[PDB]
């Protein structure tokens, strides 16, 4: 009874290359929203399999924006189609936790890979172009990209992909 | 954003693919979709979940077989699924042979490995609690046989009724085989439900007992045979002692008597017979406790004690035990009181004259400081070669052999009168009720049974393998094997023989060599308990006879602490401790934590103990773990931790009986005993609030022991439709009093199962609702329910329990020892199986802390899963209630 | 062992050693031991604490010197020291110059650095609770003049009790003036005790007031001088308006009328006069509120209230206010009720016609929703040319320049009469206290005094100074610098009104440009308290004002957590919200991290908020601590985060003064009031439960403005001794009564102040021992007290605050940024002052969250050092109470 | 303890000493039943 994909988790032994793939995915789109590091305040909710530093970044949803004629900012869960549920309701869901283990001990990386969805596929292309490296495709996958990871792009489980406004129903 | 949603996760296979495709489809619920451009895994339909399999040697079989491996330590890139309750799913994969990580095992994040290691699954985005889980016939003849034993109206009272439920007629057998071969109306009366009225409280048999002369031959035999079927009587349940039964067996081997002289002989076939031991004696074999045994025990303590209540120089004291055929009487009684010599048949002088031994064992005492000497004479008090030994042949070897002034005090009749005991008449009851079943379940091809108690569960034994048995033990006692005799007794009855001249043996060379010997402590947690005493009492009694030190750890963890409470214990200062009420250590209800862990442990190796007895309830269990978990901190807690519960309550996960609940049971039996007797004086019930606390336990047995028509417990709590429920039936039942015995009403009530109906509030609403035809008052006895002197059957308990515990201590101390010496302990299995809870369990048992902590407990506020539930649904049935 | 003990330290010093046998005596208590071998420092007698100092060059200076600053950066080997009370030894070193290391800062283990670095001390072994620690007569004359203004009769009541204890006979001047320059027993009447019973009730004045044509000339000025010293009166009292003041300061200059027409003159040579505000207007210069302000505000808001009560298109409302020469009336009642326009003396239109302004301000309002148009007009309604508009020449710009059909509410007499409100009783009575003091304090040297308010502060303020300064801003207006006048008035005057203009201008272009506006959220945490609603309307219509997007989180952070509950807030949905009671928004008790700080912090990243607004009571005080504690975690809570106290109770530490207090004070002081005006119609006594949980603040407050004899509190209890002594009181109070005024009596006692001693518990013990002379009764109105429409003043107040905390999050977001933009944020001092509490202490400031929770707050159970002992001490001595 | 932070850290006590009872087997150490052992508001002397 899974309903979706939480989240990805990518771990790394290396400091230098943990900062720069952070520093890649901020320049991406990605908000830390939460940090860890070795002080007994720090909340802990994730930490195995432990580590000496984590983010945890989100690529936030997509929502219907409001007009004020000002600049736009986003709405509240008064858009278009909230359906209040028993927890929160029902908007295009991306969050990726970058874990980094100790100096020693940790496995080696395995072939897989994640396809993410974009509305902006090639806006995303031109960031990549201005940033790093843009793979060609293979099977819905419309391109690929890498840092010590290597990632997948195309469209979700919907027909199409950016009108984040939407048409008010009858 | 950019990076807007998540699509689908792409794996890669090498060359074969096919075992994750089972995995992900049996495992994680998806499916395969329709016609395959290749040779796309989606889970359902509204949803967006994906994952993608390619058959591209991209991924090698080597690398992955070696990563699989790899992880088998308990880092990678990993991704996580939003899966609502993860406890069905880490069951799934356990048992279907994958390993799992998680947070609390209660649970937050799951984590399992594929041919595509690293599959995480999580329960919600950041951390709050979790997502919500989605989506047959035969008239019955009753019989008494032999001596008056406590609880035969019980058991009695208990056939009539449960006969009556199952829908049959029940017949009660006046004056045993007497009755049953004379025969006719004049001894085999049809008995109703209203009939075994408060027989509970009454003493000896109502029915009557009887030797029957003719029935020992075929010429009565036949004649009670003939009486059974002109009664219609299908089945026969005889509560009796070992003859009583042995007679009932060989009259089952000759029914075949179809002597012509078809009908009735077609019908009445076969004998369909039960039998219960209702001796004092405790003298068969198949059984560990026989009714009446645990109430002439307890009239024979009652005795001792009030002896022992007194001054004085040159004194012995002779107490006379009924009891012909077995010692368990005679043993009880004297570890119970801790008697300096008792005479059983089992045990008579081997090595020297018994006057010799018994002069030896005295002198010893009396030399260390013991003034008041008592010896135990049984009936069946005998020498090697078979000769009695009368009380008058024991009182001139005091009175000439010592200079001691011998006042002997015989309880005859005394130890068969009386009502029965709660032990008794809660067990009586049980047996009464199987009885039926069993007699009603039986089949020509079933033994004929007979209802046996096995640690404290109601079993069926077969009757020939039970009469064969006890005949056994005398053939071993007649042919002077006494040892031999000792070990054919049931394991209570060797474990309580070693068990005493073990204790009643500081006056001779320790049993265990300079190497083997402990510094053993002991500590009181939580309220006053009996047995708490008894448990020290033998503990250090049986320490000193091992040749161990044994401490006392003064008011708990709070003394310790604070104030350095560790105390010796001095065999003299201890003398009459196992008869004593509460806690003379000192018990509090101060945890480990809130009082000084590093105190504690600083003390644990100044004083290098190498184990540890805790007796107490619920605080003494949450101290377990508390001490356990610290031992990561401190070496000095890396020694076997032992936990015998003591709790009036019964609240403590690991037994099924804990210390002091007899005690309390007895003495709230006994309460109630006499509010029903002032209700029966006046159309009037009581509403009894029950201690306990948050355990329903004492309430469940007080209403089972006592007759009470409701009991209302913290476990089911009190609604308002079962009160309106249960006012009518007490409307209906007072309206139905009309001709019956007025034996009185009861409803107890735990103060924890309504905060708002409480007992006061309770009773108004019967005054309301009763619109005059009868009143309610409350009883509320407090929180005295505790008892002073402990019952026999506590003192007995808390005496095997402290030396299985010192037991436990010697033969895991050698293991514990190597995380003691050593830093870098990382906590293994080997050493927290040595923080362990001494239980009852069907078994006698020790039970790792850590599983009845996590597991089986309420840890929180609540402090306590029930076993009673089946003496509830009895207890029901025997006085009318219909619940909701 | 064979490390047995701890002899002595041994230290070496470079070559000078000194410094060090300094620190170790002084510091440490150590001593110098007797007759030294080469040019040992010991503790104690009966111990065993040595330190030796040997001056061998085996330390040198270089490296001791570098060792100390690499200290400085909050490892090293050191010697710790067992020392009782630490925090004592911590306070001494840190005052001293020496930094210090420690646990909690409650604390367990200190560690200092002298010559010889690192040396510890511990406050014990192993971890547990620390180590103990060881070892004058002048006769008054009181007045009231101009008109009847709420809380004359509390102020003179207080006067004449204040001045009898104070042990001097006190004269009520009837008639004021008048009654001054006619004299003799007809208007100069000597007061007793018992003669101001109940005047707390009393509207208007009993005494009476009367403008004397005499007095303003000479001829009287002289008459009254005389009538003084004929009467013996030392001191003179005035309460009244402006001229009532100066024409009391003119007579205190001409004073000096010696006039020959000499024991008289020797003793009666200086006039002890002192001024206290008795006007509705609030005109007067040096204080914030005069006596019968609010009282006048309250029937102001009350009237408008009622109109706002109803439905409809084309309808005007005009409100004529009474008030001569202030605008404070105007101002206050248009911001309390959210009046579209007001006509107010000090802000007349400037740059266009007030009939033009007027109907764009109208005009804009009905255009964007609000149908129900309220006009304020002020009595000084004023032109720029300083010609004075009338009711009526406003009713025609809206009858015909705009389509309405308006209807004038006139208030008249009903804003001077009525009871005095909860503040002008319990400032009236604390002025009247001083008064007393201050004539009596008194000396010719000594400026002749008037008691003012200062933010919620008793003061005394030169008359001359004030009476000056009234004139500057009558001048300013007469002048027409009206800009000028507006400053010259009190701070929170001119404060208000840019509040009003701010809140009353959505419909105008934001005043910020572009870059510098934010994204605002409020919430609300606790129980409701009035001015939540108030608190959120004002922020939000100030958001708009300056460009901010404000957003409310409905239903504090369970709703954040769990369902997403951030919500526009549009201007036509918050229409009314400032006179609403509760939290229209939605509030609850639901902590942070009760609810998911995760998620709280998510949502605070999703809708990227600049800054929170908390308005709630301790909770919201929790709240603020969680959620500054979690900013570590989270950088999207690296944002300013400001609470402003919402409390019935005024448990929150960082204010003197929680919104809703007074809603709830005057709610409960009127209940109080029908309660003792029952009393007063049976020898009957009241126990009144007074809510605000661990909290005395309310009790205290409503004893003083009700008159009750007692009041029983949290912080003190309830000792048996107090209660039977109060008891003796209460007999002796009513064998008095026999000649006195009925006015009835009450004992006020707070639910916590006892927890066997309740309400019902107390009542039932007066009766007991009241012996059939008097009786009791209860009075138990329960946690209904919060109250509905809240009172002008927390409306106010909350306006005020609510634009603080908007006007602090624009300050402090810039300094929020650096640390949300970066991760390693080591949780500095810049930081942790973003996270602060608003409050009223003496002078309105933002208290950072740290030393409030850390340091002045009962954290745990109790929710609470408080402020009001001297009030308490006033209520006790005018209701004649002993306390033990 | 842990500041000044650290990775490991091992407590040691030779501890004081006491009025060895004889109980003749071999020598163990006394209680606080011992000679000069003055009980106080906390552990005592
Ligand atoms: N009948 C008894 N009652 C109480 N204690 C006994 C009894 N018999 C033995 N004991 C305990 O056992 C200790 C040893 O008993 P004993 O020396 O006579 O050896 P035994 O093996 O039990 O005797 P025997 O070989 O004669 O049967 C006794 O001193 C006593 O403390
Ligand atoms: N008497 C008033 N009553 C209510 N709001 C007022 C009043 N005077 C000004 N305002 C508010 O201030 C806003 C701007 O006012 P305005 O357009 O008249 O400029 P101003 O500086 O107040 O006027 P002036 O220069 O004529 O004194 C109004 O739209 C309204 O929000």
């Amino acid at each position: 009874s899974i309903s979706d994909l939480s989240f990805t988790s990518f771990v790394t032994n290396d400091d230098n290359l943990f900062e720069e793939t952070f520093n890649f995915y901020t320049k991406l789109g990605f908000h830390a929203t939460r940090s860890y590091v070795k002080n007994r305040s720090d909340f802990e909710l994730t930490g195995i399999s432990d580590s000496i530093k984590e983010i945890w970044l989100e690529s936030f949803p997509l929502s219907e924006v409001v007009e004020a004629g000002r600049e736009l900012r986003k709405p509240l869960q008064e858009s278009v189609g909230y359906e209040s549920e028993a927890l929160l309701g029902y908007p295009y869901q991306g969050g990726v936790v970058i874990k980094l283990r100790l100096s020693n001990e940790k496995n080696n990386d395995l072939p897989g890979e994640v396809t993410f969805f974009t509305a902006s596929i090639d806006k995303l292309k031109a960031k990549l172009i201005e940033i790093g490296a843009e793979i060609i495709p293979s099977k819905l996958v419309e391109f690929s990209t890498r840092d010590p990871m290597g990632d997948v792009i195309s469209f979700s489980s919907y027909p199409s992909l950016s009108k984040k406004i939407t048409s008010p129903d009858f | 954003s950019l990076f807007n949603g998540t699509s689908f996760i792409t794996l890669f296979a090498p060359n074969s693919l096919q075992a994750s495709i089972d995995f992900y489809t049996n495992f994680l619920g998806f499916a395969i979709r329709k016609n395959s451009n290749q040779k796309l895994q989606l889970e359902e339909d509204q949803n967006n979940v994906s994952i993608q399999l390619i058959l591209d040697p991209e991924h090698a079989a080597s690398v992955s077989q070696i990563d699989q491996n790899i992880r088998n330590l308990t880092i990678q890139s990993n991704i996580a699924f939003k899966s609502s309750s993860l406890s069905k799913l880490v069951k799934l994969l356990k048992d279907g042979g994958h390993p799992v990580q998680q947070s609390p095992n209660e649970i937050s994040p799951f984590e399992v490995y594929t041919v595509d290691p690293l599959g995480s699954l999580i329960g919600f985005g950041f951390k709050n609690p979790f997502a919500v889980n989605e989506r047959v016939r035969k008239t019955i003849g009753v019989m008494t046989s032999g001596g008056d034993s406590p609880g035969m109206n019980p058991f009695v009272r208990a056939v009539v009724r449960a006969g009556i439920y199952k829908g049959c007629k029940v017949f009660c057998i006046h004056e045993g085989y007497e009755g049953l071969v004379r025969g006719g109306e004049k001894y085999i009366k049809e008995t109703q439900w209203h009939d075994v009225r408060g027989w509970l409280v009454e003493g000896g048999t109502n029915i009557g007992t009887a030797r029957c002369k003719e029935f020992r031959e075929r010429s009565g035999r036949l004649k009670a045979c003939k009486n059974m079927i002109d009664m219609g009587i299908d089945a026969l349940i005889v509560c009796g002692g070992d003859g009583s039964l042995t007679g009932a067996d060989r009259f089952r081997s000759e029914w075949p008597s179809l002597i012509e002289e078809q009908q009735q002989f077609n019908t009445h076939q076969n004998l369909n017979i039960c039998g219960a031991v209702g001796s004092i004696d405790n003298d068969m074999s198949s059984t560990d406790a026989t009714i009446g045994a645990f109430s002439s025990l307890d009239r024979i303590c009652r005795a001792i004690d009030y002896i022992d209540a007194t001054a004085s120089h040159s004194r012995a004291f002779i107490v006379e035990v009924m009891g012909r055929h077995c010692g368990w009487l005679g043993l009880l009684a004297g570890l119970a009181t801790s008697a300096d010599y008792i005479l059983i048949p089992e045990k008579p002088a081997s090595s020297r004259e018994w006057q010799d031994q018994m002069c030896d064992i005295v002198g010893k005492h009396r030399a260390r400081g013991k003034r008041k000497t008592i010896v135990i004479v049984a009936e069946g008090a005998i020498s090697n070669d078979l000769s009695p030994i009368s009380c008058d042949q024991v009182k001139d070897v005091l009175v000439n052999r010592l200079g001691l002034d011998t006042r002997v005090t015989t309880l005859g009749h005394v130890q068969r009168g009386g009502t029965a005991v709660a032990f008794d008449r809660i067990y009586a009851t049980l047996q009464g009720v199987e009885a039926v079943n069993a007699v009603l379940e039986c089949d020509a091809d079933t033994p004929s049974p007979m209802i046996a108690i096995k640690e404290d569960q109601i079993t069926r034994v077969p009757l020939v393998d039970a009469v064969e048995l006890t005949q056994q033990v005398a053939k071993s006692i007649e042919s002077r094997n006494f040892k031999k005799a000792i070990s054919l007794r049931d394991s209570e009855f060797v474990e309580h023989m070693k068990n005493f001249i073990s204790t009643n043996s500081d006056h001779v060379p320790p049993s265990l060599p300079l190497e083997k010997r402990k510094k053993i402590a002991i500590i009181n947690v939580g309220a006053p308990a009996g047995g708490m005493n008894s448990a020290v009492y033998s503990m250090a009694t049986y320490c000193m006879s091992r040749g161990h030190v044994p401490y006392a750890i003064h008011n708990g963890f709070s003394g310790l602490a604070r104030h350095e409470s560790v105390r010796s214990i001095n065999w003299l200062d201890i003398e009459g401790w196992g008869s004593l009420g509460g806690s003379e250590i000192g018990t509090n209800r101060t945890l480990p934590n809130d009082a000084d862990i590093g105190m504690i442990a600083y003390f644990f190796e100044k004083y290098g103990f190498d184990g540890l007895i805790l007796v107490g309830g619920f605080e003494a269990f949450i101290s377990l773990h508390q001490l356990e978990r610290a031992r990561i901190n401190y070496p000095s807690l890396r020694i076997p931790l032992v936990l015998i519960p003591a709790t009036i309550s019964n609240n403590v996960p690991g037994t099924e009986y804990s210390l002091g609940s007899d005690t309390c049971l007895n003495s709230f039996m006994e309460y109630c005993d006499v509010i029903k007797q002032s209700a029966a004086a006046t159309n009037r019930v009581f509403v009894v609030e029950v201690q306990g606390g948050n355990s329903g336990y004492i309430a469940t047995h007080a209403q089972l022991a006592c007759g009470a028509q409701i009991s209302y417990v913290p476990e089911e709590g009190i609604s308002l439709a079962q009160l309106e429920m249960d006012i009518n039936s007490l409307k209906e039942s007072f309206a139905n009093d009309q001709g019956k015995t007025k034996s009185g009403r009861l409803i107890l009530k735990s103060e924890n199962a309504s905060k708002v109906l409480t007992t006061e509030v309770i009773s108004t609403i019967i005054d309301d609702e009763a619109s005059g035809r009868f009143d309610s008052k409350t009883a509320i006895p407090g929180h005295v329910q505790q008892g002073g002197i402990p019952s026999p059957m506590d003192r007995v308990r808390a005496s095997r329990f402290a030396i299985r515990a010192v037991s436990f201590i010697e033969r895991h101390s050698d293991r514990c020892q190597t995380f003691k010496n050593s830093i870098s302990f990382r906590q293994t299995d080997e050493i927290t199986s040595t923080a362990v809870v001494l239980g009852i369990h069907k078994q006698l048992r020790f039970t790792p802390i850590r599983q009845l902590y996590d597991f089986e407990s309420d840890v929180p506020r609540r402090m306590r899963n029930i076993f009673w539930s089946n003496v509830r649904e009895i207890s029901d049935m025997l006085s009318g209630r219909t619940s909701l």
